[PDB]
């Protein structure tokens, strides 16, 4: 269980940005390359 | 102090959940209800490929987006010219139970594997006019489920022994073993910079790994069944999962939690293959209901249905330039859609 | 069309011819899948992965595949095989065999896939039946300690365990030691499936 | 006494039914040997059933009010398509017998290429009869359109190679097929399986019975004319047309693959 | 990979002879096979072609009706039967392999060739330059001209470059332009369009002296051009 708790501790101490920032990044990537998408 | 260790693990999981909930302040539907819908995109079968005489289980596109490799149950690995329907190569395999196939980015090698627990690397460019077995990577304990190339000498594989592996092809040795999953790892996807990769398993979880470090950075758990497909967003900072619970889920790596779920009440069937489009706006998911569906990634609305396969669609891939989507099903047929 | 493209099309036609002749050569083969808990090695000719055993009988080629949880991950590979040879020890374990037959004979892909069920270790079961009563694992027998009656009872909860017994058929055969008996039994079974497939293809059935 | 009205109304009904059935069949065909044989039988039945006017008008007005090109081409078509349909039924029976009683080698024998070769050979052995008809096609003097001991030998030959050998093959192949399917597993000791076996037996006896009772009186009438007037002959021709009308139904609508 | 030719010698006019070529080192059955010819003091000339599996047979106009091309795949041998020889057939015969698909390298290996001595429309490939001096370490440009545009509708431009060293069989440098053959140093480049074509050597060495030949593969009978000879 030592490996499990070490992995959980390493996962907990992680820099997490706001979810709205990630969603806005996805919108920016989609809109910046929408003209170069020949399926939509 | 086994109970103390269990309590510490539970407290760490609770802290992770609390941090993830604190990161959530606006659902993506709220920020996405303003954008215009993509409409009713209809794709037609521009090409059909005949010659396989058993169930097709895998395909992989090329970097040139014209050469295709497909694996079937008759022990056959066929390299096709997508434009002219010509078969470039018909490689006979030692084992007929192939479940995955890959095409090297340089175009000189093709990989295959399956129930034989061996990743076979085939050289396509020889002084002789034949395709020869270049390597037989062995060391996995369970069935080989997915293999993806990084370069001509490195390849990452996933298996049913709950591990992912990195191989130096020339030495043919286990460079790095990736450990931490509980269930069978079913699919792999590689980042555009080829430094990180994500694996989905049968323990209803996905894991992000550093190729150069051999450690698991993040674990994502949203589903409730076996995850069968995985694919990065074209950004490389997000990915999408599909499972047997008739549900797709888009996760973001920096937000460290699920951002969107794609599901419908009418859709009750497993998911076999998920891939994105070039811009990341469009998600394509193959199902067990004999056809494929096309979701909008920024708003979970089923934009389209690709139908025409007489059996379960087993694999699907999108070209690098994004001008073709090729699907392979159990009716021994490949179809290129545009 | 260019000369090189014409020659490429001719090469593709040659590959088509080789694929067709390979299919014609391989169409005389029967897909058999061997499963069990327990005598899988006693039926082959009476981390590696699969084990392919190829044997010929009366102008039929047969290929048995040994694949010895979460068995549903690779079970779609055998969704079109001709037959499943299941092995079970009368002198076994029994609960595990019943659970495996639960998972196999009621599976989604094997609703119309025939089962040839072997009840092996008959001498061991004959020695064990007189010593240990049937109540060690199934305390509902309340019957004679005869070897034939014990075998007939243990055949149930295996053959009566299936559902939808109108489409598929389960064949039962105590594993003999006369060499060419079990292979002849499997030959007769696959002949039955081949007759059914021919009837369906002709469309009169 | 009101005979000629109904006995040509039945010809009109037979022509309509045959045309409708032959148009309905082969539409979904536009991969298996049975489909090829069904298509060939459909073509034979269509070109048999298309020959309504050249006998309905003959029985209407006792003459041959058509040119002498007709009195050769129509008769060649008649003999050709009659032999084609009969031999196609025979080959379907042999195909079923091979598929059941010889299951291991039916995998190799029942190739679509082999079925096409057999169909082409049937076409050639019917074209021989067509050539024999087109050579001897000639009118006589009312205007009776026929062929001019050679007639007796021709009738004996067409009876031998058109009724008795095909019906014997039908009987033998189907009785061996049924006797094999009675002893086979998956159709013994149940309810739905026995129902399917009885359905197979009923369909087989139906097709053999309709063949015999609907191709026998015309052959018997021709052989008794060889070594209240003509109504029985025209009725025998009526049953001869009903056979070609009814075969596409029994071989397409009662087949599960169509 | 070896293609060893046998046969040849002195034949009187009107005679017959059979040339054989043994292939050792590659899958002979999967390669289309060509017979090419060189007059003793002149350039190259196509003679015949046999497909993989002998499905397609093609001949030149001069050898038509007199020459037969065949192959024995289990014997790994190629055959040319020559009847009614004239005095214009005194030449050295090379046997060439060529596998055909988009991205393959046709005409990539050539045989040694055998000498035949006898006693007593078509796309014209033009190389006006001949016998041009070179200096080691410099850059050499070789021009090539055609009569029909070699750019097909699929984007493929069918110009092939070959190098006949003194006393050596021709090599292959470029098969389609800007596609460099295997075993060739990265100083050879090819560029052109339609009628005009250029080969560039950035820094030639002592092993890059010889005669450079053009070939069109757009349509048969696969005409070459009179080469450009490099001289130190
Ligand atoms: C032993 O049976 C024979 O020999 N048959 C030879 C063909 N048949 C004819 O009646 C030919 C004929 C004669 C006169 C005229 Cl005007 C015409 Cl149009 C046609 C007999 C009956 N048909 C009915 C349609 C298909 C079979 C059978």
């Amino acid at each position: 269980a030592r490996k499990l708790v070490e992995q959980l501790k390493m996962e907990a101490n992680i820099d997490r940005i706001k979810v709205s920032k990630a969603a806005a990044d996805l919108m920016a990537y989609c809109e910046a390359h929408a003209k170069e998408d020949p399926l939509l | 102090e086994l109970d103390q260790l269990r309590q510490e693990a539970e407290q760490l999981k609770n802290q992770i959940r609390d941090a993830r909930k604190a990161c959530a302040d606006a659902t993506l539907s709220q920020i996405t209800n303003n954008i215009d819908p993509v409409g009713r995109i209809q794709m037609r079968t521009r090409r059909t490929l005949r010659g396989h005489l058993a169930k097709i289980y895998a395909m992989h596109w090329g970097t040139d987006s014209r050469l295709l490799v497909s694996a079937s149950q008759d022990g056959k690995l066929i390299i096709w010219d997508s434009y002219t329907t010509n078969k470039v190569h018909a490689i006979p395999l030692r084992s007929s139970w192939v479940m995955t196939c890959a095409y090297a980015p340089s175009g000189n090698y093709v990989a295959c594997g399956g129930l034989d627990n061996i990743c076979s690397i085939y050289n396509l460019k020889t002084r002789e006019g034949n395709v020869r077995v270049s390597r037989e990577l062995a060391g996995h304990t369970g069935y080989l489920s997915c293999c993806r190339f990084l370069d001509d000498n490195q390849i990452v594989t996933s298996s049913g022994d709950t591990t992912c592996a990195l191989w130096d092809i020339e030495t043919g040795q286990q460079t790095t073993t990736f450990t931490g999953h509980t269930g069978d790892v079913m699919s792999l996807s590689l980042a555009p910079d080829t430094r990180l990769f994500v694996s989905g398993a049968c323990d209803a979880s996905a894991k992000l790994w550093d190729v150069r470090e051999g450690m698991c950075r993040q674990t994502f758990t949203g589903h409730e069944s076996d995850i069968n497909a995985i694919c990065f967003f074209p950004n490389g900072n997000a990915f999408a999962t599909g499972s047997d619970d008739a549900t797709c889920r888009l996760f973001d790596l920096r937000a460290d939690q699920e951002l969107m779920t794609y599901s419908h009440d009418n859709i009750i069937c497993g998911i076999t293959s998920v891939s994105f489009s070039k811009s990341g706006r469009l998600l394509l998911a193959g199902y067990d209901d004999f056809n494929c569906n096309v979701w909008d990634a920024l708003k979970a609305d089923r934009a389209g249905v690709l139908a025409g396969h007489d059996n379960r669609v087993s694999c699907l891939g999108v070209t690098d330039d994004g001008m073709a989507v090729a699907t392979g099903s159990w009716d021994s047929f490949l179809k290129i859609w545009n | 069309v260019s000369a090189e493209d014409k020659a490429a099309a001719e090469r593709s036609k040659m590959i088509d011819k080789n694929l067709r002749e390979d299919a014609e050569r391989d169409a005389r083969t029967v897909k058999l899948l061997l499963l069990g808990a327990s005598g899988k090695a006693t039926i082959v000719k009476q981390t590696t992965g699969i084990i392919e055993t190829q044997f010929s009988f009366k102008d039929l080629h047969f290929r048995m595949f040994d694949v010895g949880s979460e068995r549903k991950k690779w079970i779609h590979c055998f969704e079109g095989v001709t037959c499943i040879i299941f092995c079970a020890a009368l002198s076994a374990r029994m609960h595990a065999s019943l659970k495996l037959f639960d998972s196999i004979c009621n599976h989604k892909y094997f609703s119309d896939t025939s089962i040839v069920l072997f009840l092996n270790k008959k001498d061991i079961f004959q020695e064990k039946v007189t010593k240990v009563h049937l109540s060690i694992c199934f305390p509902e027998y309340t019957g004679p300690n005869t070897f034939e009656d014990a075998g007939n009872y243990i055949k149930n909860q295996f053959l009566d365990l299936n559902l939808k017994k109108e489409d598929k058929e389960i064949y039962s055969h105590m594993t003999c030691s006369t060499d060419t008996q079990n292979v002849k039994f499997v030959f007769d079974a696959v002949t039955d499936i081949i007759i059914k497939e021919n009837l369906k293809d002709c469309g009169l059935f | 006494p009101a005979i000629p009205v109904i006995i040509t109304a039945v010809y009109s009904v037979v022509f309509v039914v045959g045309l409708v059935g032959n148009s309905l069949v082969m539409f979904v065909i536009i991969k298996t040997a049975t489909n090829i044989y069904i298509f060939n039988l459909a073509l034979a039945d269509a070109l048999v059933t298309t020959t309504m006017p050249f006998q309905s008008t003959v029985y209407l007005m006792n003459s041959w009010p058509f040119g002498d090109v007709l009195c050769k081409i129509v008769l060649s078509i008649d003999y050709y398509n009659m032999f084609t349909s009969i031999f196609t039924l025979t080959m379907m029976s042999v195909d079923r017998y091979i598929a059941v009683c010889h299951p291991v080698k039916a995998l190799d024998f029942r190739t679509p290429l082999k079925a096409k070769i057999i169909n082409i050979c049937i076409w050639l052995l019917s074209s021989s009869v067509g050539i024999s008809a087109i050579v001897l096609g000639g009118t006589k003097v009312v205007i009776e359109c026929s062929l001019q001991w050679w007639d007796l030998f021709m009738k004996i030959c067409v009876f031998i190679f058109a009724f008795v050998i095909p019906v014997l093959i039908i009987i033998v192949c189907y009785t061996l097929m049924i006797l094999r399917l009675k002893s086979v597993r998956l159709l013994s000791g149940s309810r739905e399986k026995d129902r399917n076996l009885r359905r197979i037996t009923r369909l087989v006896l139906v097709v053999v019975a309709v063949f015999v009772v609907c191709w026998t009186p015309i052959h018997i009438f021709i052989l008794v004319e060889a070594l209240a007037a003509l109504s029985s002959y025209y009725f025998c021709i009526a049953l001869g047309y009903t056979n070609s009308s009814l075969n596409p139904i029994l071989y397409a609508f009662l087949d599960e693959n169509f | 990979v070896q293609l060893v030719e046998s046969g040849g010698g002195l034949v009187q006019p009107g005679g017959s002879r059979k040339l054989s070529c043994s292939a050792s080192g590659f899958a002979f059955s999967s390669f289309g096979m060509h017979w090419v010819r060189q007059a003793p003091e002149k350039g190259l000339e196509w003679v015949a072609y046999i497909s993989s599996g002998s499905g397609t047979i093609y001949y030149a106009d001069t050898v038509k009706g007199r020459f037969t091309i065949s192959r024995d795949d289990p014997k790994n041998t190629l055959f040319l039967q020559m009847t009614s020889l004239r005095s214009e057939d005194t030449a050295m015969y090379y046997c060439v392999r060529s596998i055909y698909y988009y991205g393959s390298s046709p005409f990539d290996f050539w045989g040694q060739g055998t000498t035949l001595t006898v006693s007593s429309s078509d796309i014209v490939m033009t190389q006006a330059t001949s016998s041009v001096p070179v200096t080691p370490g410099e850059s050499v440009s070789i021009s090539c001209r055609s009569s029909k545009s070699l750019l097909h509708s699929n984007g493929n431009t069918y110009l092939y470059w070959f190098l006949q060293r003194p006393g050596q069989s021709p090599q292959l440098l470029i098969y389609r332009m800007s596609n460099l053959a295997s075993g060739v140093p990265d100083r050879f480049s090819g560029s052109g369009s339609g009628t005009a074509f250029t080969l560039t050597i950035s820094r030639l060495e002592a092993e890059d002296v010889g005669v450079y030949y053009c070939m069109q593969h757009l349509e048969y009978p696969l005409t070459f051009g009179a080469g450009t000879k490099l001289e130190l």
